[PDB]
RNA sequence: CUCGAUGUCGGCUCAUCACAUCCUGGGGCUGAAGUAGGUCCCAAGGGUAUGGCUGUUCGCCAUUUAAAGUGGUACGCGAGC
RNA sequence: GUGCUGAAAGCAUCUAAGCACGAAACUUGCCCCGAGAUGAGUUCUCCCUGACCCUUUAAGGGUCCUGAAGGAACGUUGAAG
């Protein structure tokens, strides 16, 4: 899961590392991952969701 | 002679040098005391 | 459902050029690992079948950091007993890089099956543009 | 101790032409050119020239030091000529020149002969020596190197090719 | 880049005092050339050469064909060549048994080692002592009995056991030669000369550098 | 670790590696004239004795040789003698 | 191992820039094997150009008529086994 997410969500700026962090700050914003697999299928959805987490991070 | 051990500089007409460490003794006096460790 | 994308068995293949004639050496291989697998893929569930599709050029201009340009073990031996064992330095090599330096991939990938999958199947040579004896098509 | 390298000026029939990395110098004699330090350069305002690295740290003001001692003997190169003699010590030896061919005798069985590589000339007054003449200190050196290699005086006798001035204590000798 | 043809035995020509001529009889009959190649499309320099009387008749079908490409006269099996700086399909297709080549000199002969069929350690080495007689325990010949104990080994391979023999190249190399009748094609050398009667050998001048 | 078994020394056969090299190859010093040596560095390509006595390994002795290397391999080698 | 030129280190220095030599070792040269080199390469030459059908149709499955180049089989054999 992390293996892929490393994979699709880098490619668009800010690494896993990154990734999780802008996530993190949320106030129910948190969805876990498995579902994480948007990649795949919501791609819109998951680089959408990129930008949850790059502007996120302070 | 060219003397493999691990010696100093010694003497006075002596140089020292620096291409791998070798001690040398170098001198126009006798080359018996050159002391490469090589 | 469960989650966990197919293996399309290699769905998609994206043709590229590496340079080589660049000056990051042995660094270069692990950007060259990745992408043999599933490294810019996003989806492509890796660890089943899978690669890519890019291409080295001359790759003859390198000399890693240090005094590397002198050292590297390197021995091919063989089934031969009888004390063989082939040693030759990396410049020693360099005069001819085959199956090894710009193959410095090799060490870097699953091993065994299936990872032999991509292997050498990424093409080196070593002379970047001229006669392209590698597929001319779509490839950046 | 202290040391410096500054001191370098350009006399008559010399000629300078920098190039950063790349330099030669136009004379007499010649020019000539040579790699040196990339992110450094020298610097020629007027008469003198002023090398210069552009890191201040241990490896630095060095590579300036080999610098302008390596122009200096260039200008002289190409101005004043640059000799270098070998005496032939030892009977049947004598070096006769034959231009980019001096023919040796030096004890070993046959003549050997010493191509000249391009660059330096040669010629014994005397059917005993043997005289550089050249504009690279630099080259003129293995040449010379090789001329004495050729047989080199032992200690014991001298009896070799000892440079003119080559200060031997051939006095070596006895048993006990 | 020469010619090749059968040995078919060898003799001397026992000089008064000497029989030093002890050459072998070398049939050399000429080749047919005009075919070889460059860079377009091959390797480098080669020359295929043939030389036999081959039932042209019945026996090789494709190979005659296959001779057509400006040929004349199908012969047995074809050999390659070099550099050298030859001729070509340009003036003739036709080589002989003799040129510029040189004389006199020393040329090489590479002819079809037998074969003894399967061979031991006693046969391919002629060495390894003991008995018979009070033996009728290792009976000499035997391998002689080789290996260890108790011990990583490996049999170590290439360790010289019996295995067999059979038709397999050699190479001479040096042997001068005494004698040569162009045309009628009778090259000698001075003994050696691997095969029997039944080989082909490459006679090559000398590659002594 | 093996006692519900891993056969001892020496020889024969046939070996394979190490290098702390015996011969040969390249060097430095020598209290190295030369010839021959002394010692140290480098070097494992290849080569590296027949006999007398003894079970011997070894050793001493006769006579060779460019030389008769040191050592690892269950003190290599008995489902090989 | 020998050196050149050469500073760091008003000299010196074989090295730090930079050039040159240099051994039976290493790569090659010589002989043999060698494209299962699955990374299965190259070149030359030879041979095959008749009809239909059912499918779940680009996958095919199947019948008749054909069968070449070549291979193999058999026999007479071999300095090959």
């Amino acid at each position: 899961w992390i293996a892929r997410i490393n994979a699709a969500a880098r490619q668009n700026g800010i690494s896993y590392s990154k990734f999780i962090n802008g996530l993190k700050k949320a106030s129910v914003e948190i969805d876990r991952k498995i579902l994480a697999d948007i990649a795949v299928f919501d791609k819109v959805a998951f680089t959408a969701l990129v930008e949850k987490a790059k502007a996120a991070l302070a | 002679m060219k003397v493999r051990a691990s010696v100093k500089k010694l003497c006075r007409n002596c140089k020292i040098v620096k291409r791998d460490g070798v001690i040398r003794v170098i001198c126009s006096a006798e080359p018996k005391h050159k002391q490469r460790q090589g | 459902m469960k989650t966990f994308t197919a293996k399309p068995e290699t769905v998609k293949r994206d043709w590229y050029v590496v340079d080589a004639t660049g000056k990051t050496l042995g660094r270069l291989a692990t950007e060259l690992a990745r992408r043999l697998r599933g490294k810019h893929k996003a989806e492509y569930t890796p660890h089943v079948d899978t690669g890519d599709y890019i291409i080295v050029l001359n790759a003859d201009k390198v000399a890693v950091t240090g005094n590397k340009r002198t050292d590297k073990v390197y021995y091919h031996h063989t089934g031969h007993i009888g004390g063989i064992k082939q040693a030759t330095f990396e410049e020693m090599i360099a005069r001819r890089p085959e199956r090894v330096i710009e193959i410095a991939v090799k060490g870097m990938l699953p091993k065994g099956p299936l990872g032999r999958a991509m292997f050498r199947k990424l093409k080196v040579y070593a002379g970047n543009e001229h006669n392209h004896a590698a597929q001319q098509p779509q490839v950046l | 101790s202290r040391v410096a390298k500054a001191p370098v000026v350009v006399p008559a029939g010399v000629d300078v032409k920098i190039n950063g990395q790349v330099i030669t110098i136009k004379g007499k004699n010649g020019e000539l050119t040579r790699t040196l330090n990339d992110a450094v350069e020298v610097k020629h305002a007027d008469n003198t020239l002023t090398f210069g690295p552009r890191d201040g740290y241990a490896d630095g003001w060095a590579q300036a030091g080999t610098a302008r001692a390596l122009l200096n003997s260039m200008v002289i190169g190409v101005t004043e000529g640059f000799t270098k003699k070998l005496q032939l010590v030892g009977v049947g030896y004598r070096a006769a020149v034959k231009g980019n061919v001096i023919n040796l005798s030096l004890g070993f069985s046959h003549p050997v002969d010493h191509q000249l590589p391009a660059g330096i000339t040669a010629e014994c007054p005397t059917q005993t020596e043997i005289v550089l003449k050249g504009a690279d200190k630099q080259v003129i050196g293995q040449v010379a190197a090789d001329l004495r290699a050729y047989r080199r005086p032992e200690p014991y006798k001298g009896k070799g090719v000892r440079y003119a001035d080559e200060v031997v204590r051939t006095k070596e000798a006895k048993k006990k | 880049m020469i010619g090749l043809v059968g040995k078919k035995v060898g003799m001397t020509r026992i000089f008064t005092e000497d029989g030093v001529s002890i050459p072998v009889t070398v049939i050399e009959v000429e080749a047919n050339r005009v075919t070889q190649v460059k860079d377009l499309a091959n390797d480098g320099y080669r020359a295929i050469q043939v030389t036999t009387g081959a039932k042209k008749a019945n026996r090789v079908t494709k190979p005659e064909a296959g001779h057509f490409a400006k040929a004349g006269v199908e012969a047995g099996r074809g050999l390659w060549e070099f550099r050298l700086a030859e001729g070509e399909e340009f003036t003739v297709g036709q080589s002989i048994s003799v040129e510029l080549f040189a004389d006199v000199k020393k040329v090489d002969v590479t002819g079809t080692s037998k074969g003894k069929g399967f061979a031991g350690t006693v046969k391919r080495w002629n060495f390894r002592t003991q008995d018979a007689t009070h033996g009728n325990s290792l009976s000499h010949r035997v391998p002689g009995s080789i290996g260890q104990n108790q011990t990583p080994g490996k049999v170590f391979k290439g360790k010289k056991m019996a295995g067999q023999m059979g038709n397999e190249r050699v190479t001479v190399q040096s042997l001068d030669v005494v004698r040569v009748d162009a045309e009628r094609n009778l090259l000698l050398v001075k003994g050696a000369v691997p095969g029997a009667t039944g080989s082909d050998l490459i006679v090559k001048p000398a590659v002594k550098a």
